[PDB]
């Protein structure tokens, strides 16, 4: 389609490839939100990789779905599911702190999803509060797809250094090669911030990256003793510094590991994954679109595109683009 | 902590 196709209605984030606004499809007056990526980031096969995780996304709930994708001579766009209960982000900046109740469900749902997406030879790599966003019902939903890594098969690694740093994995940091085991390690520390309130490591909340590096591979992480038995363990499981022994990791057992862990016994896994158990929490939905759910430091800003210095346009192979157009049936 | 997640702060921002 065409840029012309759409209204385009608010900006609503800043994504790690993308800056993201609400659209309107003229033609029919749906919305979405729309994901647009500055071909001068681009041109490994990224855009072979992003098309391939949408595709997997149609067939999973809690995993943000692809509507279309076009392009002009700048940049790329992915129009996809608008999810208008704002990310966890938000809402832990507005709830402060999450009771294990909350947290439990939060985490099963985003188990299923990575699970789904391991099973078919992808790891996630950027799982983090701001890539967890909620339905208006409650459920969450991963988006974000830029630092995904596919393809990978059963002793296949990769050695790719990147995410985001609040949540890198030591197997990562130490330079190894790494598989699927990242993303646990990542869930790790986001549910360690859904129940206590605050990152694991103290200089985040409260100064260069190299020490945060230095402080994730050192120290030791203290879980709050309010906290109880079944959440600790699950945490000192999942945020085990080495890959081998972590939570979830093991190639044959892993999910069921996690399944079976105290902590989640009170799951029912497969109610889950259709999406008949309740949510502990309802997104209050303004009407305004739910716009508020969203940070304002985006919402105040023109929906204006920031137009594209002739140097670079004329300087990218459009080549790396071709047939890149879609639409999901 | 009133600033214990901070939006694209310190450690939060993503790199490759
Ligand atoms: N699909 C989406 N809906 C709402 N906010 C988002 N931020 C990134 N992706 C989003």
């Amino acid at each position: 389609l065409g840029l012309q196709d759409f209204d385009l209605l608010r900006v609503i984030g800043r994504g790690s490839y993308a800056k993201v606004l609400l659209v309107r499809l003229k033609k029919t007056d749906r919305i979405y939100a729309m994901r647009v990526v500055k071909k001068e980031l681009v041109n490994i096969d990224w855009v072979q990789t992003e098309k391939h995780v949408f595709e997997q996304a149609s067939n999973h709930p809690f995993l943000v779905g692809l509507h279309s994708c076009f392009q002009t001579e700048s940049r790329l766009f992915f129009v996809i599911e608008y999810v208008n209960g704002g990310d966890l982000m938000f809402h832990m900046q507005r709830q402060r702190k999450l009771p294990e109740e909350h947290a439990r469900f939060y985490s099963a749902e985003i188990s299923l999803a990575l699970n789904y997406l391991h099973e078919r030879g992808i790891i996630y790599r950027d799982l983090k509060l701001d890539n967890v966003l909620l339905d208006s019902e409650g459920h969450i939903k991963l988006t974000d797809y830029g630092m995904c890594k596919e393809g990978l098969r059963p002793g296949d690694t990769t050695s790719t250094f990147c995410g985001t740093p609040n949540y890198i994995a030591p197997e990562i940091l130490r330079g190894e090669d790494y598989g699927f085991s990242v993303d646990w390690w990542a869930l790790g520390v986001l549910m360690f911030e859904m129940m206590a309130g605050r990152s694991p490591f103290d200089i985040v909340g409260s100064n260069t990256e190299d020490y945060l590096f230095q402080v994730i591979l050192e120290k030791q992480i203290r879980i709050p003793r309010s906290l109880s038995v079944k959440a600790a363990s699950v945490l000192k499981s999942f945020l085990n510094k080495d890959p081998k022994e972590r939570l979830g990791c093991h190639p044959q057992t892993g999910f069921a590991d996690i399944q079976g862990h105290p902590f989640f016994r009170n799951v029912d896994w497969d109610m889950m994954e259709q999406k008949q158990v309740v949510p502990p929490f309802k997104p209050n939905i303004s009407g305004e679109f739910g716009l508020d759910n969203f940070d304002s430091q985006f919402t105040n800003e023109p929906v204006q595109l920031t137009p594209d210095d002739d140097d670079i346009v004329r300087k990218i192979d459009q080549s790396e683009f071709e047939g890149f157009e879609y639409i999901n049936p | 902590p009133v600033l214990a997640f901070q939006r694209e702060g310190f450690g939060r921002q993503s790199m490759s």
